RNA sequence: GGGAUAAGUGCUGAAAGCAUCUAAGCAUGAAGCCCCCCUCAAGAUGAGAUUUCCCAACUUCGGUUAUAAGAUCCCUCAAAG
RNA sequence: UUGGCACCUCGAUGUCGGCUCAUCGCAUCCUGGGGCUGUAGUCGGUCCCAAGGGUUGGGCUGUUCGCCCAUUAAAGCGGUACGCGAGCUGGGUUCAGAACGUCGUGAGACAGUUCGGUCCCUAUCCGUCGUGGGCGUAGGAAAUUUGAGAGGAGCUGUCCUU
RNA sequence: AUAUGUUAAGUGGAAAAGGAUGUGGCGUUGCCCAGACAACUAGGAUGUUGGCUUAGAAGCAGCCAUCAUUUAAAGAGUGCG
């Protein structure tokens, strides 16, 4: 049950109870809606989609990703609707709710819900292997001239070859990963804002996945 | 941050004048220590007199660390020298006349004798 | 549970039984419990 | 196979219905159903059940008397009824039924809960007894091995859960 | 938290009138095993599925001419490199 | 392991430790489950099942080793060219200097010490870590997905109640 | 493929001392409808533990001495103790 999509707008921090500080994540979850509702009956698997940020209309000469195409138009037109930039399948939710163009407002949840948020990573680039995994450095005096090289790649002739997963360099990089059991602290519903308890993957402006937590 | 080979000031009339750390105890590979961690340490400064001598491992509760502890309330303390009680292993001193302020998160660490003996804890 | 090559009747009173391809030995009191390995 | 000469296994008002591969027993505590074997083959000639072997072989002497055992064992439980009593020894063991379950305190933080399951009723007499009754011989032996896996009897004083007439191997051991 | 199991623990039970954890059955049993959890994945050449959009004539239709939906070049950029 | 043998390599298979990065066995060091006990409990002992994960930091020695101080649930044992130098150091040692002991008439020698003593390589192929292009997937597109599979994870203390 | 067997371990498709039966084949043998082999339960004795009697020990520290029969039948107790 219980999923929306959002943006990282940024992060503060809220008093609680006892004046204990507890740090946030603001997520402008609006204006998502129910785009298509999938079913075991027709694709084997029972979800609903929910597109998140509405775009503008098609345009005929555009060059760019913010004016909806013909397929966007027409696939977000089956339902009475604006085309949306970001859409994503949940199948944790009840299929039975959420009929086919319902407004999914911030108030599904309530401030205690444990969630989990889904986001890709920041993404840093070509890094190398005591940057991109933990790895030691070698020292940096005493005649060396191992510093930031990873080590050996194998053993010498038994084992000819690299093993893979060897935990070389290369892109840090932007990739999905989810952060369990968080919580919501604080829905404000007229600037359709959830504040949940921590840190999110992904930078500003990005898109979250907050729907319940499995565990 | 308290690791090892740390000189702390011993803050009471316990014998001794400074004190290093050999190691944190707690866990396995434990590297650093704050308010309300017990480390066992050997003095290198003592006082002609009291209890404990050059050369003896003593174990030894830390108070006041220069890089201080954070509150629930977000709230932070700092001090600027980082000091020491040796302790007698029932989280209970060696000294009567604990010198200096004591960190008030050693409080829920069961060391209630300390804080009596002790000035204006904050 | 003695695990030997060599599971014999200690006692009189200790029997000789194959139990799911091998051999044990079973008796009244526990310290003759034998399996054969 | 001498159980197997004595196929005899004398029936009472209890009516026994072949079905050709297997054969459901039918009594005043009834309706027990197994599948038995292929190579036995079966006659009621006039009021008693027959268990007989071919061909003689040790597959077809092992397995032929065990079904009369199979037959034997139906046919006696819905007679009779199988009863297996179990008893508590210890300084505070009590064991009381929640109705339809049954509960223990064997001296863990917890109470023990040995649900029921069908054809088993489970009785206690005076807080140390539990009497196990049911039809056929396998369940209420299963049922009465698990109230003493809870605790099971203890050589230095004899404490947890016992058979009736369990000897309890016992030690001597003092401080 | 589920299944299936190890060592083990059994129930029923012959063969071998008995006994018997096993042979036929029936259970129970571990950080292990398989799921459960997290990622990545139809080049999964078996190349999967759903939804939406687009629909040509010339013309030994050989191919060409153009184009649809759609893209791209190019240009302004960074949450990306 | 110390050897035995002399089969591969002397138109070179180049270095003991340490560092970095590991990986694999299980004859299991800790944690899991069992049997027995000359197991009251608390602890143990011994044996069986099991590789999932974990398995410290210093002092002395070039040391492997070993001793020791602290800890820890435990500080496993092995294999991988006594894993890994076209990844690193070069303390150890087979170089030229010099000195002692000892031996030799001597030049010198020891495998005895002691001080000092140049560590080359722009990665072709395989293999690995990332990343594009091409084509295929019997119309062409845009978007959301199924998961055949593969990978990651997996440790544990202390305290309080009972 | 025929014909006759054998094995149930994937032996086949790597070992030993030993450890056991698991089934084949071939014997020898002593037991038995005067009813054996289990198992059924029923007498289990007695003078008497007799002696050295042994911490008292009266199937038992260890020397056995182990004769008669309450008796259809069992022992100066086979034996668990
Ligand atoms: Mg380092
Ligand atoms: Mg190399
Ligand atoms: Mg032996
Ligand atoms: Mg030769
Ligand atoms: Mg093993
Ligand atoms: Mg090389
Ligand atoms: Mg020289
Ligand atoms: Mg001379
Ligand atoms: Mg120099
Ligand atoms: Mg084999």
């Amino acid at each position: 049950t219980k999923g929306i999509l959002g943006r990282k707008i940024g992060m503060t921090q809220v008093f609680g109870e006892n004046g204990e500080l507890i740090p946030v994540t603001v997520v402008e979850a609006k204006e998502n809606v129910v785009l298509q509702k999938k079913t075991v009956e027709v694709d084997g698997y029972n979800a609903i989609q929910v597109g998140f940020e509405d775009k503008k209309a098609y345009k005929k000469d555009a060059k760019s990703n913010k004016y909806a195409n013909k397929p966007a138009e027409g696939h977000a037109k089956k339902a009475d609707a604006a085309p949306k930039r970001f859409i994503r399948e949940f199948r944790n939710v009840d299929v039975d709710a959420y009929e086919v163009g319902q407004e999914v407002s911030v108030d599904t949840f309530v401030a205690g819900d444990v969630i989990d948020v889904t986001g890709v990573s920041k993404g840093k680039g070509f890094q190398g292997a005591i940057k991109r995994h933990g790895q030691s450095r070698g020292p940096m005096s005493h005649g060396s001239h191992f510093h930031r090289a990873p080590g050996s790649v194998g053993m010498a002739s038994d084992a000819s070859r690299v093993f893979k997963g060897q935990k070389m360099p290369g892109r840090m990089g932007g990739n999905t990963v989810t952060v369990q059991n968080l919580e919501v602290v604080q829905v404000d519903t007229e600037n359709k804002v959830i504040l949940v308890k921590g840190n999110v993957p992904g930078p500003k402006k990005g898109l979250v996945e907050i729907r319940t937590s499995i565990k | 941050m308290i690791q090892q080979e740390t000189r702390l000031k011993v803050a009471d009339n316990s014998g001794a004048r400074e004190v290093l750390t050999i190691k944190v105890l707690g866990g396995s590979g434990r590297k650093t220590a704050n308010i309300g961690d017990v480390i066992v340490c050997t003095v290198k400064n003592a006082t002609p007199g009291g209890v404990v001598k050059k050369g003896d491992v003593v174990k030894a509760v830390i108070v006041r660390t220069k890089s201080g502890v954070r509150r629930n309330d977000g709230s932070y303390i700092k001090f600027d020298e980082n000091a020491c009680v040796i302790i007698r292993d029932d989280k209970g001193p060696r000294g009567t006349r604990i010198f200096g302020p004591v960190a008030r998160e050693l409080r829920e660490g069961n060391f209630m004798k300390i804080v009596s003996l002790a000035p204006e804890v904050l | 549970m003695k695990v030997r090559p060599s599971v014999k009747p200690i006692c009189e009173k200790c029997k000789v039984i194959k139990r799911k391809g091998k051999v044990m030995v079973i008796c009244e009191n526990p310290k003759h419990k034998q399996r054969q390995g | 196979s001498r159980v197997g000469k004595k196929i005899i296994d004398i029936p009472s008002d209890v009516t026994v219905t072949f079905d050709g591969n297997h054969v459901t027993v039918k009594g005043p505590k009834g309706e027990l159903s197994r599948t038995l074997n292929e190579r036995m083959t079966f006659k009621q000639e006039e009021n008693t059940i027959e268990v007989v072997r071919p061909s003689d072989s040790k597959e077809d002497r092992t397995n032929h008397g065990t079904t009369r055992a199979l037959l034997n064992n139906m046919v006696q439980g819905v007679s009779q009824g199988y009863v297996k009593v179990l008893e508590l020894v210890g300084v505070g063991y009590r064991a009381q039924m929640q109705g339809k379950d049954l509960i223990l305190n064997v001296g863990y933080s917890h109470p023990v809960e040995i649900k029921a399951e069908e054809n088993i009723t489970f009785s206690v007499e005076k807080n140390t007894v539990v009497k196990v009754e049911g039809i056929s011989k396998e369940q209420v032996g299963a049922l009465a091995s698990n109230i003493r896996s809870v605790r099971p009897p203890e050589p230095y004083k004899g404490k947890g859960i016992r058979y009736q007439g369990e000897y309890v191997r016992r030690k001597e051991g003092k401080t």
